[PDB]
């Protein structure tokens, strides 16, 4: 009775003190009301609703404050979003006693306002997030720091399209085992259990043999080098996503050792040849014909090119077309770099290259040594949507994969039911489209896996 | 007119098998060309997403040349053991 | 059916990948929902035959299907499938190590009987026991993690073991097995029985002479983080060798600080405070890399000290903590927000529920303000915003502090404010500094920098971002009263600010589809503009007020354009209304009938304040029709 006259006759009064005290931070007050309204039956489903939208509206107001800046830089979103998810989970266990139907609230309220956001409707596409983790999570790992790696695989789980963080990270982990730039093995020992719990087995066994296979590489070169200032990794195309090396000449001086490991090849492996990749190779050269001797770093294609200076001073981009095999494309992406590097007018940066066109004895630096291997200025987007592409066409071919196999089972199957088994059976991956999952099953009539049956329409059938 | 010399050099190389890379044993046509299920016909909506799709055994065939196989015999004609997806 | 079951089985061998993947989940979904005992162990059998399999998808699908199946099942079969995997985890194949760890932790996971515990507990014993290989040993650390984390009630008479066998993997040579079994051991103490706590305090307590090993102090550290209460009777004998230590030349002391901090956060009883205050003073001023670190844990120690405790705050205030914290501004950034934040808190915790500490505090003021002058110059943003944070909680705290240093920090404002590289961020935070200083300042110490205060906020007001729109909105109303204060005799020229001011508040009155914030700031701007200066508007007074109908109709601005009404009925200057009266009095009448307390309220003030102050003009038509909604009232 003293509930009903002192708590529900002003409950439209507390409503509107619940917002109020949802801008300024008291915890106090908030614990107090939840309190005071525990004892009211049916009187807590409106409080939820109004933190869920207080929720939803705070991270809104906080994605767009760092619009135009998130899309380049997955540091400051990621750091933002944990910050604000750890202060409302504190929140709600302090306040609220983690009440076990407000934890729900905060959880479809993530997963509500993680995939849609600014930055979902600058991008076009809901993919971004992801990527940024993805991006974030590589940059943690190349070069305590533990309780960032758990913020992100338990923020990591409101992220609905999982299939492209996990290509994107095998991507960015296979590219760190390629040039041994990594922190440490523990780290990655580390992500490597905890993402067990996460992701599935396929993805685990797929870097085990990824470690396992740079393992048979690291020995097979330690071998070679106590047989006999080289050395060469040994991978499998098939587990490591790397596409086939343009077309290239070897220089002379590196041309012995594309020989004698050949030969050492021969005598180890029959059958089986090795397929060089040089836009990930690199090297070292060291020049003394400055005032000091300067020790700097390249990629193959740059000492190709610069080794092209002996007995000469300048050059034509033809002729340098012409002895080195290189595409236009990427010789001009190599050549306005070594340009930007003051190694070789008005100005260097988008100035045409034209094909009628030497060293300039410059190049004054503090440093002894000097790294100037830089990722190209747009090669990034390629690599960005080529990789989206490659994933779409992975999506698609495993669409039908478990379509034919749920068909497979069934001799004949409903049209309807079809579609439910497709979309529970892949929930755990991706929320695939029924646009799309249409035309997926044409293509599959197209090559008579299936059969509409005979009498009716929307009703198809397994015919070997 | 400068001197440049090399002191050591870091590659990377893939291993595959000759055989199988050089040709598709199913199809005797180049592996980046067309199938002769794709060559046959232009038209199809089905010529574009014939791919070269890899496997355990480091083999290389097309994902509709190793799909057809697939129904009668499961393990692969080079090896003779149980065929598997890793990449397309 | 039997038959079922039976064709299921014979199907799960079928050789096919696709037929051992359909019956596989066939027979997860019948397990899920709501079986003779030889199908039991055929069942039994052919998963634990599947868990091994050439192919990924079936191996995951079999560990997922290895929850459900123990929830439903007798305890032999339990025993049996947990031994197999415990059997297996010994095997030297990666991938079936693997697939058993990951299966006894699912089975774990979906545990809340007995005696499988045990098993599982002595196996882990066994098997933890100094062996070559490490694989081994970590997965049994991390089985015996997460069953302690899931479950610490039951296993009562083998803690003793426990702590025996996982006790020689502290001084392991790998750093990870270190930390794993800090934090098994951690974990255990929640579960322990009370006696054994005893025994590993000796144990740590004589074995803290050693040589440079950081493996003992980060197992304290953790220890006392997992429970407090239970170690708070050993701190005289653990302070000292702590401090003893920390004369070490190697760069160690960051241990030494956590563990400070975390007993200040958790153990409250204590008077060590002195003793460790000098040390971390000390500290934090030496710099000499990896020396930056142990500055920020040292920065960062203080925040339990200035958080936690309350009573202590005037021997804070005359010891030279503040100081030295206002000295120590000029710092690379990482321990510079820590600084920030640590003074911030200390701010928090002055606020209260010889002298006073209020007293104290603004004696120190002026040296806060120059400590900040050149941090208003650096190009970093969150120095700018820390600052900015800064001059707001001293302001909030107690009013009249920065009275003697506007003309000092207003540049440092209007220079942050036409930055171009300042972000969003920063703007919203320089403007929110901005209001509250103004809010909480006399207008007497405001009239010179007018002309550098208002170009700046009219440029703001141009933002297409909604925010700063509604800041600089904000911002202008409150200068429209500090500038022309009615409450007290002012003497200031401020005509020439009528235009401009007036023309980028005219332009945001059009909302055409904006923000609903921004609407009703623009409506509170110009309803507060209407009443303060509402004699020097000319021919734009009468036209812009008619704009007001029109938000009298949509009920997104109702209640806002109700206040801005009343507020300017009610005002020392004589406002002509009289042209939106006999429209304007019906459409109120209307206000009465919908269910809305605040908005009845707001249209009844509304009402009787324009009547009182507009009674000469009036006709029976509208009264007649408002005098209709008072019986229901
Ligand atoms: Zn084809
Ligand atoms: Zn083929
Ligand atoms: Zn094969």
């Amino acid at each position: 009775k003293c509930e009903q006259v002192l708590i529900e006759k002003h409950l439209e009064i507390f409503h509107t003190e619940f917002q109020n005290l949802l801008d300024a931070d008291k915890n106090e007050d908030l614990g107090r009301m939840y309190n005071l309204v525990s004892r009211i039956q049916d009187g807590l489903g409106e409080l939820k609703k109004l933190l869920e939208t207080h929720i939803h509206n705070q991270g809104l107001a906080a994605i767009e404050k760092c619009g135009e800046a998130a899309l380049n830089d997955p540091k400051m979103y990621v750091q933002t979003v944990l910050d604000v998810h750890k202060k409302y989970n504190a929140l709600v266990m302090s306040a609220f006693n983690n009440d076990a139907g407000f934890v729900a609230a905060l959880d479809k309220a993530c997963g509500r306002f993680i995939n849609n956001n600014a930055v979902t409707k600058m991008a076009q596409s809901s993919s971004k997030s992801p990527e940024l983790l993805a991006r974030y999570c590589d940059s943690l790992l190349k070069k305590e720091l533990e309780d960032t790696l758990n913020q992100v695989m338990v923020v990591f789980k409101y992220i609905e399209d999982k299939d492209v963080f996990q290509k994107f990270y095998a991507k960015m982990l296979a590219k760190r085992l390629v040039h041994q730039n990594s922190a440490s093995d523990d780290a990655e020992a580390s992500m490597i259990s905890k993402l067990k719990q996460a992701c599935g087995f396929e993805y685990t066994s797929k870097l085990q043999r990824m470690f396992q296979d740079i393992g048979v590489s690291k020995d097979l070169n330690e071998q070679f080098k106590k047989h006999l200032d080289f050395s060469i990794q040994v991978l499998s195309s098939g587990s490591w996503p790397f596409q086939q090396s343009c077309t290239f000449a070897l220089p002379s001086e590196l041309e012995r050792s594309y020989q004698r490991f050949t030969a050492f090849y021969a005598s180890r492996h029959s059958g089986r040849k090795l397929t060089w990749l040089y836009q990930l190779s690199k090297g070292e050269l060291v020049t003394n014909c400055f005032k000091n001797r300067y020790t700097l770093q390249a990629s193959t294609f740059q000492m190709a090119i610069l080794l092209q200076y002996n007995t000469e001073d300048a050059y034509t981009v033809q002729q340098l077309t012409d002895s080195t095999q290189i595409k236009m494309d990427i010789l001009a992406q190599v050549l306005q770099i070594l340009l930007k590097s003051k190694l070789l007018n008005a100005n260097v940066d988008e100035v045409e290259l034209k094909p009628d066109t030497k060293l300039y004895l410059g190049y004054k630096n503090k440093k002894l040594r000097v790294n100037i291997n830089v990722p190209m200025k747009t090669e990034q987007k390629q690599e960005q949507e080529t990789t989206h592409k490659n994933i779409e066409e992975d999506r698609k071919l495993l669409i039908q994969a478990a379509i034919v196999r749920i068909m497979k089972m069934r001799k004949v199957l409903k049209h309807q039911q079809l579609l439910g088994e497709v979309l529970t059976q892949l929930s755990s991956r991706f929320k695939p489209r029924v646009p799309v999952i249409k035309k997926c099953i044409d293509i599959l009539i197209e090559k008579e896996y299936l059969e509409r049956v005979d009498g009716e329409k929307d009703t198809y059938s397994y015919l070997a | 007119k400068k001197r440049f010399e090399v002191k050591k050099w870091n590659a990377v190389a893939l291993w595959a098998w000759d055989i199988v890379v050089d040709n598709c044993a199913i199809c005797r046509n180049h592996i980046m060309d067309l199938c002769i299920e794709c060559q046959a016909n232009q038209a199809s909506a089905t010529s574009e997403e014939c791919t070269v799709a890899w496997g355990v055994c480091n083999h290389a065939f097309h994902f509709h040349c190793i799909s057809r196989w697939l129904k009668t015999r499961q393990v692969c004609p080079l090896d003779n053991r149980e065929w598997e997806f890793q990449k397309y | 059916a039997s038959y079922h079951i039976s064709n299921l089985l014979e199907k799960m061998t079928s050789s096919d990948k696709d037929f051992r993947f359909m019956a596989t989940n066939d027979l997860m979904t019948e397990l899920q929902k709501d079986l003779d005992d030889d199908s039991e162990r055929k069942v039994v059998k052919m998963i634990l035959k599947l868990l091994e399999d050439k192919n990924g998808e079936v191996q995951n699908l079999a560990v997922k299907c290895l929850g459900p199946l123990v929830s439903k099942v007798k305890e032999y079969q339990v025993e049996t499938i947990v031994d197999t995997l415990c059997t297996n985890m010994l095997s030297d194949k990666e991938q079936l190590r693997d697939i058993s760890s990951i299966g006894l932790k699912t089975v774990i996971g979906e545990l809340p009987a007995a005696n499988v515990c045990k098993k599982i507990t002595g196996r882990l014993t066994s098997a933890i026991a100094k062996q070559e290989d490490v694989s081994v040993q970590l997965e049994a650390l991390d089985i015996m993690a997460d069953m302690l984390s899931r479950q610490g009630g039951l296993l009562v008479n083998f803690h003793p073991s426990i702590l025996t066998c996982l006790l020689p993997q502290l001084t392991s040579p790998r750093l990870a097995v270190r930390k794993r079994t800090i934090i098994a051991l951690g974990h255990l103490v929640m579960s322990c029985f009370v006696d054994l706590i005893e025994h590993l305090l000796s144990e740590l307590s004589k074995n803290d002479s050693m040589s440079t090993t950081r493996t003992y102090i980060q197992c304290i550290a953790a220890i006392s983080r997992q429970a407090g209460h239970r170690i708070g009777e050993y701190l005289e004998k653990i302070i000292p060798l702590v401090v003893k230590f920390c004369n070490v030349d190697d760069d160690e002391l960051r241990e030494y600080c956590i563990q400070a901090f975390e007993s200040f956060v958790r153990r409250c009883p204590k008077e060590v405070y002195p003793h460790v205050s000098t040390i971390i003073n000390i500290c934090l001023k030496y710099l000499t890399d990896m020396s930056w670190k142990v500055r920020r844990a040292a920065a960062k120690c203080l925040d339990a000290v200035v958080s936690t405790r309350h009573e202590m705050l005037p021997e804070f205030y005359k010891t030279v903590s503040p100081a030295l914290i206002s000295r120590f501004k000029e710092r690379e950034e990482n321990v510079k927000a820590d600084v920030f934040h640590a003074y911030l808190s200390l701010l928090k915790q002055t606020r209260p529920v010889g002298e006073t500490p209020l007293t104290m505090l603004q004696s120190q003021v002026p040296n806060i303000v120059k400590a900040l002058h050149k941090q208003m110059k650096e190009k970093s943003v969150k120095t700018r915003q820390c600052c900015f944070n800064m001059l707001t909680e001293l302001v909030n705290v107690l009013p009249g502090a920065l009275t003697q240093h506007i003309p000092v920090l207003v540049p440092g404002i209007i220079f942050s404010l036409n930055d171009k590289s300042s972000s969003s961020n920063l703007k919203i935070d320089a403007l929110s500094c901005l209001y509250v200083i103004l809010c909480n300042h006399s207008p007497q110490v405001f009239h010179p920098h007018v002309q550098a205060l208002v170009p700046p906020v009219v440029a703001c007001v141009g933002d297409p971002f909604y925010k700063i729109t509604s800041e600089a909105l904000l911002v202008t109303q409150q200068l429209v009263k500090v500038i022309r204060p009615l409450d007290q005799p002012s003497s200031f020229d401020a005509t020439p600010y009528i235009k401009d001011l007036f023309t980028c508040t005219i332009k945001r009155l059009k909302a055409a589809d904006i923000d609903q914030e921004v609407k009703e700031r623009a409506i509170s701007c110009m309803g507060q503009i209407i009443c303060n200066l509402g004699d020097n508007l000319g021919s734009d007074l009468p036209n812009t007020l008619q704009i007001f109908l029109e938000r009298l109709k949509n009920e997104i601005t109702r209640l806002t354009t109700v206040k801005a009404l009343t507020l300017i009925a009610g005002s020392p200057l004589k406002i002509d209304l009289r042209p939106v009266l006999g429209e304007g009095v019906p459409i109120l009448a209307s206000f009465l009938r919908k269910n809305q307390r605040a908005l009845k309220l707001g249209t009844l003030s509304a009402l009787d304040i324009l009547i009182k102050n507009y009674s000469d003009s009036l006709t029976a038509a509208m009264i007649d029709a408002v005098l209709d909604e008072l019986p229901p009232l």
